[PDB]
Parts: C-alpha cells; sequence; structure tokens
C-alpha cells in the first residue's frame, strides 16, 4: 500500500493542474471564423493583429481564440458540433463578387453558406458578426456594373449607400431565428481600423447574455 | 460515348451482384435464431465514474490488460486512468486540442490521437527517462481524422474526412498503403481479430471490407439510409455490426456478403454514435444520441437493457478485452464503468 | 472520365467474382458461436462479486 | 398609558384595532408564505442541479424569508389576545431575535443579489463574476455573522415585561432614549435603498446604453430589475416613515402626554405588519419568475 | 545522471546535494539510501513528488532534513548532529509511483563523509562459488507476507556491482527492469523468494541485495556476494 497510497497523490496531483489550466481556458474567447475562401478572412486576421488554424490576440485584458476552417473541405456536418459553443462567428463576405462566377455567382455561394451555418442546429443562440470586406473595390464596380447581375429582383439606384444596405439586408433575411439570436453587420475596407473592436463589443453582449443566465434574470 | 456503355455495364454488372446475393438469402436471422431462449432482462449498475475531464470526450480505448483505459476529449488533454482504482496514470497534453479519436496500442507502449488538425500523432508512453513525449507525427491526410487502431507497435491504420483510409510505418512514418474507393468521409473502422481484414464505414451509407496486405477493396456492404457513424467487428471476426444515423444498427455477415439483422426500434429516432459487442457476441451495445446506452440481443434483435446514467449525447463506448466491464463516455465530460 | 468509370467497373467484377455462402451455413456459425462461449461472457451472465474487481 | 421599562419612560397602547386587521393580515402572510418560500425551497434542494455563486445567494435569501414566516403564527397569537404573551420569558427573546436577525437577514441577501447583479451588466469582465462556490459559501458565512452579531443583544433582555395583568412582548415600545434597536430599524433601510436603487438604475442604464432592450428575455429581466426596487420601498418605507414620525413627536412633545402617540401606535403596528410581505412576495419575484 | 555530495568533518553538521540531469525531475520521488564502508546498504529518508509525504529513518529521524528544489533541478539532505554510526556513503535514488512503474531504477553515484515494528530481511546465505556458467539461485525470506490485497509482492532485487552504484534488476516479485538481460528470473510464496540467474557472465560478480516496499521503513537485506 506503500506504492498504492504513492500513486493516490500523484493523480491528486494531476487533478490539481487539470483544474489550473481549466480556469486558463475558461477566461479565454473562443470565435469561429468562416468565409468563401476568397471573402477577405486574410485581410481580416491581419486586422485583429493544414488542417485547422488558430489565431491568438488579445484586446482590453481579454484574451480570443479565432480557429479558421476553410483549409478542411470535408462535409461540413460531421464536425461542425465541435465548435458548439464559441462566443461569436465571424463570417467574412466580399462584396465584390456580386458578379463574378465560381455558374453560379460567388455572392448566392456565401448565401447558400451563411444560410447553412445561421440555422444549424447546433448554433441558435450564438451571435453572427457578419463582415462585409472589399467595400471599396464594391464601391467602384458598382458605377460600371449593375446589381441587378446578382438579384434579379432588385429596383434601385447603382449608388453604393443603396447597394450595400441592400445586399446587408438579404444577409440577415436569411435569419429565420429572429428572436433568439442576434447578427450584427460591419461594412470593413481593405485597410481600416476598429475592426477588432466592433468584434469585442459583440463578443461583450455574449457575455453579458452568458452572465445574466447563470444569475436568472435573463 | 464510352461514359454511357460503362455506365449502362455497371447498372447490369451491380444487379448482378445483387441477384447473387438474394440467392444466398436461404432465410433469415430472425428465423433461424428463433427457437433460442432470449437473454433476459440486463440491469447493469455504475460501478465507476471517472471525472477530471472539464470538455466533451469524442472518444475512448480500453487497453489490452483490461485495467487502463485512455480518453480523449476537447479541452485538450489525454488522460489514461486506472479503471480499477479511478487514479490517473496519465495525463497528455495535446498541440491540437480538436481530437476526434484515441488509440491504445495492444503492447501498451503507445497510444495515438488525431481530430482537425489532420495528423494522427504518436505517443511514448515508456519514456526510458522522464515523461510522455510525443514520437511520430504522422502527416498526409487531406481530412479531419475520424478514426485510428493500432495493429502492431510499427503499424497503425487512419481512417479521414477524404474518403481514403491510410496504413502508416511510425518507424519511417509513410503510407505504406493508401484505400481509396469511398465516396464520402468515413467516420469509423475497425480491425479484424486476426488483424489481417478491417471494415471501414463512411457517410454514403456504405461499408467496406479492406485487405491489410494487398491493399484493395474485397466486399461492399449497402443497406443503410444515414451516415454510418460506427463499425465493430463481431469476436468471431466473420461479422460486423454498423451504426448509422437513421437510428438504427445492422448486422452484415462476410461470408454471406449480406445483410441478416436489423436493430430499430420505433421509440427510438436518435442516431447511433458508437456500437461494441460483448466478449462472447451476444450482446450489441449501442450509444445513442438520446442520452442513454442500449443493449441489444444480436441473436434476436431485441432490446436487453438500457445504460441510463449520462446527461449529454454519449459519444463513445468500449468493452474489456477480458469482457467484465463496459466503460461508457459522453458530452457532460464523465465516464462510467458498469458491471 | 472514362478511366475512372472503367476502375469502378474493374472493381466492381472483383466484388462480383467471390465465393458466397447461404445465410443459413453463415447465420449457423454466430449461434453456434454464441453458445460456445456463453459461460465466459460476465456481462451476459454476471460472476459473483467476489470476482467483479470493480465492485470491491 | 404609561409604563417603565429598564428605567426609561416608555407608552405602551393596546388598541382594540389590533386585534381586528393584523390577525387576518398575519394569517394571509403565514399560510402564502410557507407555501411559496417551501415550494421554492423544495425545488432549490432536489430539483436543480448545478449551484453556481448567483444561485447560493438566492438559496441564502430563501433561508432567511423561510425563518421569518414561521414566527409569524405566534405573533397572531400574540396580537389576537391584545398583547398577552402565554409562551413564558426565553422563548419570548428567541423570537423576537429570530425576528429582528431574519429580516435584516433577508435585507442582507437581496442588497447582495442586486449588487451581484450589477457586476455581472456593468463589469462583465470582472474577477468577482467567477467566484467558486466555496468563496460564495464564506461569503454568506460572514453575512450571516454580522446579522446575528449585530442583533445578539435582544436575547440578553428580559422581556416578559408586566403591563397590568398582562404580559408585553414588543421590541418596538416608544419612549424618550436612544436605543441601539431603532437605529438598526433606521439603518436597514436607508442604507439597503440607496445601493439597490443605484445598481437598479445603472444596470438599466447600461442594457440601453448599449442597444440590448430589443432583445425579449431581456427586456423582460429589465422590468424585473424595477419590480425589486418597487416592491421593496412599498414593504419597508412604510413602516420607517411612521418610526420618523414616533421619533419626531418625543423629540417635540416628549412623553409627558402619553396620548399623543395613540394614532402612530397603532399605525406603526400596521405598516409593520407590511414589512413580511417581502418575505413572501420574493418567490413570485425571485425564484419562481426565472427562466431556468 | 545524478551526483554531488559532501566530505569528511568532525562530529559536525554537512548538507548534502544532488543535482538531476534531464529525466524531468519535478515528477520523481527521491530517496537517501545510504551504505555504510563494509555493511550493507540502509534507507534514510524520502520526499515524494510536490514535496508532499516525508518519511525518515527511526536513527535519523529528527537529526535529518530533507529537502528538494524543483527548480534547478537539485535535491538537498541537511544533516545537523552527525555521530560516528552514520559515516558512510550516501546514495541518491529516484523513483515514480504509478500502476506499472518501476521505483528505484535509477541511482546516483553516491559520495562519502567520515565523521573520525520493522520488517527484517534475513538472507541467510553470504557467500557462494564463482564459477561461471552454472545456474546460481539466490535466496531471501521475509519477516511478514509481502503479498498485499491488491495482489502484488513489494519485493525489489538490487545488484551492485564493485566499484559502481547498485543497479536494480526486478522490481516486484517477478518483474524485471528495463535494460537487465533476460538471464534473471523471480519467484516468490510471500514470504520467502528467490532470485534465479540461469548463465553466469564475468559482469554478474557482485552483491545481491533485496529490499521490501510494503511499510515505509523499509529495509534491506545485507547481501550475498558472489
Ligand atoms: C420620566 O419622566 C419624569 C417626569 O415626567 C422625569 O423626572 C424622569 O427623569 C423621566 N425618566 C426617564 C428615564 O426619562
Ligand atoms: C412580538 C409581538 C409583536 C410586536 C413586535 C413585532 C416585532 C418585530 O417584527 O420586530 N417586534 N415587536
Amino acid at each position: 500500500s506503500a506504492e498504492d497510497k504513492a500513486a493516490v497523490e500523484r493523480s491528486k496531483m494531476i487533478d490539481r493542474n487539470l483544474r489550473e489550466d481549466g480556469e486558463k481556458a475558461a477566461r479565454e474567447v473562443k470565435l469561429l471564423l468562416l468565409g468563401a475562401g476568397e471573402s477577405g478572412k486574410s485581410t481580416i486576421v491581419k486586422q485583429m493583429k493544414t488542417g485547422i488554424v488558430e489565431t491568438h490576440f488579445t484586446f482590453k485584458d481579454l484574451h480570443f481564440k479565432m480557429f479558421d476552417v476553410g483549409a478542411q473541405r470535408s462535409e461540413r456536418k460531421k464536425w461542425i458540433h465541435c465548435f458548439e459553443g464559441v462566443a461569436a462567428i465571424i463570417f467574412c463576405v466580399a462584396l465584390s463578387d456580386y458578379d463574378l462566377v465560381l455558374e453560379m455567382n460567388r455572392m448566392h455561394e456565401s448565401m447558400k453558406l451563411f444560410d447553412s451555418i445561421c440555422n444549424n442546429k447546433w448554433f441558435t443562440d450564438t451571435s453572427i458578426i457578419l463582415f462585409l470586406n472589399k467595400k471599396d473595390l464594391f464601391e467602384e464596380k458598382i458605377k460600371k456594373s449593375p446589381l441587378t447581375i446578382c438579384y434579379q429582383e432588385y429596383a434601385g439606384s447603382n449608388t453604393y449607400e443603396e447597394a450595400a444596405a441592400y445586399i446587408q439586408c438579404q444577409f440577415e433575411d436569411l435569419n429565420k431565428r429572429k428572436d433568439t439570436k442576434e447578427i450584427y453587420t460591419h461594412f470593413t475596407c481593405s485597410t481600416d481600423t476598429k475592426n477588432v473592436q466592433f468584434v469585442f463589443d459583440a463578443v461583450t453582449d455574449v457575455i453579458i447574455k452568458n452572465n445574466l443566465k447563470d444569475c436568472g434574470l435573463f | 460515348s464510352e461514359l454511357d456503355q460503362l455506365r449502362q455495364e455497371a447498372e447490369q454488372l451491380k444487379n448482378q451482384i445483387r441477384d447473387a446475393r438474394k440467392a444466398c438469402a436461404d432465410a433469415t436471422l430472425s428465423q433461424i435464431t428463433n427457437n433460442i431462449d432470449p437473454v433476459g432482462r440486463i440491469q447493469m449498475r455504475t460501478r465507476r465514474t471517472l471525472r477530471g475531464h472539464l470538455a466533451k470526450i469524442y472518444a475512448m480505448h480500453w487497453g489490452t490488460d483490461s485495467r487502463l483505459l485512455v480518453s480523449a476529449s476537447q479541452d485538450g488533454k489525454l488522460i489514461i486512468w486506472d479503471s480499477y482504482t479511478t487514479n490517473k496514470v496519465h495525463a497528455i497534453p495535446l498541440r491540437s486540442s480538436w481530437v476526434m479519436t484515441c488509440a491504445y496500442a495492444p503492447s501498451g507502449n503507445y497510444v495515438a490521437c488525431g481530430g482537425l488538425d489532420n495528423i494522427c500523432s504518436i505517443y511514448n508512453l515508456k519514456t526510458r527517462e522522464g515523461n510522455v513525449r510525443v514520437s511520430r507525427e504522422l502527416a498526409g491526410h487531406t481530412g479531419y481524422l475520424s478514426c485510428c487502431r493500432f495493429l502492431d507497435d510499427n503499424q497503425i491504420v487512419t481512417s479521414s474526412g477524404d474518403t481514403t483510409c491510410a496504413l502508416w510505418d511510425i518507424e519511417t512514418g509513410q503510407q505504406t498503403t493508401t484505400f481509396t474507393g469511398h465516396t464520402g468521409d468515413v467516420m469509423s473502422l475497425s480491425l479484424a481479430p486476426d488483424t489481417r481484414l478491417f471494415v471501414s464505414g463512411a457517410c454514403d451509407a456504405s461499408a467496406k471490407l479492406w485487405d491489410v496486405r494487398e491493399g484493395m477493396c474485397r466486399q461492399t456492404f449497402t443497406g443503410h439510409e444515414s451516415d454510418i457513424n460506427a463499425i465493430c467487428f463481431f469476436p468471431n471476426g466473420n461479422a460486423f455490426a454498423t451504426g448509422s444515423d437513421d437510428a438504427t444498427c445492422r448486422l452484415f455477415d462476410l461470408r454471406a456478403d449480406q445483410e441478416l439483422m436489423t436493430y430499430s426500434h420505433d421509440n427510438i429516432i436518435c442516431g447511433i454514435t458508437s456500437v461494441s459487442f460483448s466478449k462472447s457476441g451476444r450482446l450489441l451495445l449501442a450509444g445513442y444520441d438520446d442520452f442513454n446506452c442500449n443493449v441489444w440481443d444480436a441473436l434476436k434483435a431485441d432490446r436487453a437493457g438500457v445504460l441510463a446514467g449520462h446527461d449529454n449525447r454519449v459519444s463513445c463506448l468500449g468493452v474489456t478485452d477480458d469482457g467484465m466491464a463496459v466503460a461508457t463516455g459522453s458530452w457532460d465530460s464523465f465516464l462510467k464503468i458498469w458491471n | 472520365s472514362i478511366a475512372q468509370a472503367r476502375k469502378l467497373v474493374e472493381q466492381l467484377k472483383m466484388e462480383a467474382n467471390i465465393d458466397r455462402i447461404k445465410v443459413s451455413k453463415a447465420a449457423a456459425d454466430l449461434m453456434a458461436y454464441c453458445e460456445a462461449h456463453a459461460k465466459e461472457d460476465p456481462l451476459l451472465t454476471p460472476v459473483p462479486a467476489s470476482e467483479n474487481p470493480f465492485r470491491e | 398609558h404609561f409604563l417603565e421599562i429598564d428605567k426609561k419612560n416608555c407608552c405602551v397602547f393596546r388598541d382594540d384595532f389590533i386585534v381586528k386587521v393584523l390577525p387576518p393580515v398575519l394569517g394571509l402572510e403565514f399560510i402564502f408564505g410557507l407555501l411559496g418560500n417551501g415550494l421554492a425551497l423544495w425545488i432549490f434542494c432536489f430539483h436543480l442541479k448545478s449551484w453556481k455563486s448567483s444561485r447560493i445567494f438566492l438559496f441564502n435569501l430563501a433561508v432567511a424569508d423561510f425563518l421569518l414566516i414561521i414566527c409569524l403564527p405566534f405573533l397572531m397569537d400574540n396580537y389576537v389576545r391584545r398583547w398577552d404573551w402565554k409562551f413564558g420569558d426565553i422563548p419570548c427573546r428567541l423570537m423576537l431575535f429570530m425576528l429582528a436577525m431574519n429580516r435584516q437577514g433577508s435585507i442582507i441577501f437581496l442588497t447582495v443579489v442586486a449588487v451581484d447583479r450589477y457586476f455581472r451588466v456593468v463589469h462583465p469582465h470582472h474577477a468577482l463574476n467567477k467566484i467558486s462556490n466555496r468563496t460564495a459559501a464564506i461569503i454568506s458565512c460572514l453575512l450571516w455573522g454580522i446579522t446575528i452579531g449585530l442583533t445578539v443583544h435582544l436575547l440578553k433582555k428580559k422581556m416578559p415585561i408586566q403591563n397590568g395583568g398582562a404580559n408585553l412582548c414588543s421590541s418596538f415600545s416608544i419612549c424618550h432614549t436612544f436605543q441601539w434597536h431603532e437605529a438598526m430599524f433606521l439603518l436597514e433601510f436607508f442604507l439597503p435603498l440607496g445601493i439597490i436603487l443605484f445598481c437598479s438604475a445603472r444596470i438599466i442604464w447600461s442594457l440601453r446604453q448599449r442597444q440590448m432592450d430589443r432583445h425579449a428575455k431581456i427586456k423582460r429581466a429589465i422590468t424585473f430589475i424595477m419590480v425589486v426596487a418597487i416592491v421593496f420601498v412599498i414593504c419597508f418605507l412604510p413602516s420607517v416613515v411612521v418610526r420618523i414620525r414616533i421619533f419626531w413627536l418625543l423629540h417635540t412633545s416628549g412623553t409627558q402626554n402619553c396620548e399623543v402617540y395613540r394614532s402612530v401606535d397603532l399605525a406603526f403596528f400596521i405598516t409593520l405588519s407590511f414589512t413580511y410581505m417581502n418575505s413572501m412576495l420574493d418567490p413570485v419575484v425571485y425564484y419562481f419568475s426565472s427562466p431556468s | 545522471v545524478e551526483s554531488g555530495g559532501g566530505l569528511v568533518q568532525p562530529g559536525g553538521s554537512r548538507k548534502l546535494s544532488c543535482s538531476a540531469s534531464g529525466f524531468a525531475f519535478s515528477s520523481f520521488g527521491m530517496h537517501w539510501v545510504r551504505q555504510a564502508p563494509e555493511k550493507g546498504l540502509e534507507w534514510v529518508a524520502y520526499i515524494s513528488s510536490g514535496s508532499g509525504t516525508i518519511y525518515y529513518a527511526d536513527t535519523v529521524k529528527g537529526r535529518f532534513t530533507i529537502s528538494r528544489d524543483d527548480p534547478k533541478n537539485t535535491l538537498f539532505l541537511q544533516m545537523t548532529s552527525l555521530r560516528s554510526e552514520d559515516t558512510a556513503m550516501y546514495y541518491c535514488v529516484r523513483s515514480i509511483y504509478y500502476y506499472g512503474s518501476s521505483p528505484f531504477d535509477f541511482w546516483g553515484q553516491g559520495t562519502t563523509l567520515t565523521v573520525s515494528s520493522d520488517i527484517v530481511m534475513t538472507q541467510a546465505t553470504s557467500s557462494v562459488p564463482v564459477t561461471p556458467g552454472e545456474s546460481v539461485s539466490i535466496s531471501c525470506r521475509s519477516s511478514k507476507s509481502l503479498l498485499h490485497s491488491n495482489g502484488n509482492t513489494y519485493l525489489y532485487w538490487f545488484l551492485q556491482r564493485p566499484g559502481q552504484s547498485p543497479q536494480l534488476l526486478i522490481y516486484r516479485m517477478s518483474n524485471l527492469a528495463s535494460g537487465v538481460p533476460d538471464r534473471f528470473s523471480g519467484s516468490g510464496s510471500g514470504t520467502a523468494f528467490t532470485l534465479t540467474i540461469s548463465r553466469l557472465e564475468a559482469e554478474d560478480v557482485g552483491v545481491y541485495y533485496c529490499m521490501q516496499h510494503l511499510e515505509y521503513p523499509l529495509t534491506f537485506g545485507a547481501g550475498t556476494k558472489l
């Protein structure tokens, strides 16, 4: 029992290091980054600064984990439940690919992917931070090309303010859980700041709702 | 227009296989084993509960000594338990916390893990001087690792989400053989008792019997209507059971090359996440999405008991090589040893 | 395109030219194997508590 | 009329209106309070699976309210007989200790609840929101200690005071001296109200500064923040104001004429019964009014 | 490897040190087994991993103090009242305890210093013929049976070649240590144990010690030289 009692305190020593690492992980914010590949996710990750890529960045004494799974190229349904529990979902859509095709134009492909991830059974209350990148190229493209190429039902002027707001509302319309989750839309420039601040604001709202769950108020 | 001719030829060839399989269906397993008395109600009590995981448990594997077991969880740690005294022999921190499979070497010197990182990592437990360290990181798969099994201390067979299985050599780290033929992500595999063959169930609702030496598929089994989530060889080695997403189980016979029995109930609508046989092969234990594990009588296709002790989805299942215990992990971060 | 279809037909022929046994013969072994090792199944037939390594 | 209690000139009234109002009201609080507090205690003990820092605090408030409720039927006997205690000397000290400490106990474990919610809405990234279940149990024991350690003096007082052919049991008697039990009664309300009002005003201010009021479940919680601030004022202000009027009369008229206090004495004890409503309204406001 | 120690002093005090090197020192429990100039081995003290349970010999219970420093990988032993009975070669022994671990696997080189109930292990035999190529058997007996309820007898066999530190051969009743050739075998009946050598080589000569591990005041067996 001398060797049996010495193995017990090895388990107790393993026990306390499990809790110390568990506390450290619980203080980290996990975000899931999605997109259409050429949707500007590479731009976004630089703004906050094979297999799965993990990005580490901090803002106002808060630690974020951002997982990019755009290199999987597998069936999304089988591994999408591993991310059930992230604070928020960061979605990247390129506003400049409304007329480019992959056939089918690339914008409808993103709306097809956005619809699946927004109405997923595993994501019924996780907030979605929608980033619409390439707004500068989108601004110049509409001057020579009409938005009717993408959506045949559009009826409006070929101006930045009218066309861009029309794209945003078509992305928020795909949300069927209009009462239990919220979608944050941000128009992002290729060279712009305060992108991490918008992520921090939409993540703090998740924490407040998470906190109010424990206290029973919400 | 040779493509149409080849496609038309395959349809006739496929019909020939179905006709031959129908000829050999002289009777049914239910009809043959209608005479045998039933096993009766089986009640299993939770003899032990292992705590220490702070996230969902996605995989487990018993040691060949029927005393040690290794469990994988998404908090980034691979924990080796002493199932008799609940003690933790080891705690291995993984490079990537996205782990979806775990393996224990039959010798007992190595363990393996893999997941969304597309890499199977071999960990040396012997550690002639120090603690557990990684030995070989086997890269080359395109998709996520779904399963991995040790043939020996130097050979491991893995299945990935790129619709291909592989055979590795730990000493060199190269794919000795690559098994192709699946059209969907391979979700599980099960080595034969003789180690010479293995099966693999993929998301295309098909199970394929492979040859480890030759490296090409021998037999294909169909009959499921959804993704096959788990597979397990019969102790005889001439049959296996599949657990799919349509809340049903199926027992296929290697020699008969066709379905034998099905294990379905109108009460259960939740798919099976893991299946396992007993030592004698009479009981077929299957873990479901509705938080309870089930015991089926493999010879009569009748329910025999419920292992209801988990709060969340049961993800992994295992039976000791001795056969005196069943360990059931789940997403509530607890493992339970039954009977 | 044509090569992939030819490969699929080539593999399908091998699975067609295989030796099969009747279900009655195949099902007999599973019933025989289950009965032959019935006494060596602790889950099917519980052993006395003095033999359980987990009870005590 | 007039009486001398512990060498102090105390005026005591035994009014007939007491028997026809309070025992009706006191009975209603006990039957519904026992049903409410008891049920909320039954659910907490076995029907709840996970315990966190915020839920244990709501358990202590349930304990404080439960202990206050069981003393009400003993009160109802005392008012029915028109201030005729027939239960002894030591038991009388038990209940006045049991009543004043529990009333302060429930007040303490709703300012903490109010402070707990404040740190989860206005300072969500504070370390105080992730305290373990042992830290809360350590805090609760300390708060219970200051609850007992502030009201122990009621046990040391011999209070089967004779009033002619009647036995008087009362910790609230109108007389012209300074005693600590009155300062505690005033500080039971004025200090906690400031914290509750401040916390309930900053929470609503923050939940609307960031436009989170669009949500429906959030919008329900905001009203319940205002409800607890309304119930607390409704339950405790009426008794405090009358005590201020009594304190005003003693400084401007004195005890030389123990007849002017005939109205306030009947008013105070009628309004003091409202402070037991808070011990009954809490389950329908705090526990049973939560999504979980 | 591990080394370090003190020197000669007249009846005073001294502190012994050990310098771990490349074996994850933080997770190993360390002993201070000592050997007199011509007596057998004798246990002194023990400190577990993380500086938890600490044990001392009955003869050094109050005078000696064992401490470890997980940073810098150094183990200490403080000797305050040094008598004439404790002049010996102090060895440092590492040991880890889990289900299948092998305690006492590695021993330090050891250093000498001069000053100018329990289970007794008999090992009655003290000398045997030195001829090679034969099959010698070394016997041992114990005061009480070492077969514990969990079913393994805590008897360890060590071999001290003449000139170097002892080396573990067999841990528990029959389990063989790593790096030891299969010529050595272990059989026991709970109280009486034997160690069998199939073929004797030129490096098998030396003194063989037997140690118990049931109760922590653990004792050796005075050796059986070949
Ligand atoms: C009570 O009143 C009398 C006169 O009315 C006065 O002399 C006496 O000091 C008073 N005692 C107290 C304790 O107030
Ligand atoms: C004991 C008879 C009723 C008079 C009374 C009530 C209280 C109180 O609630 O603190 N103190 N005194």
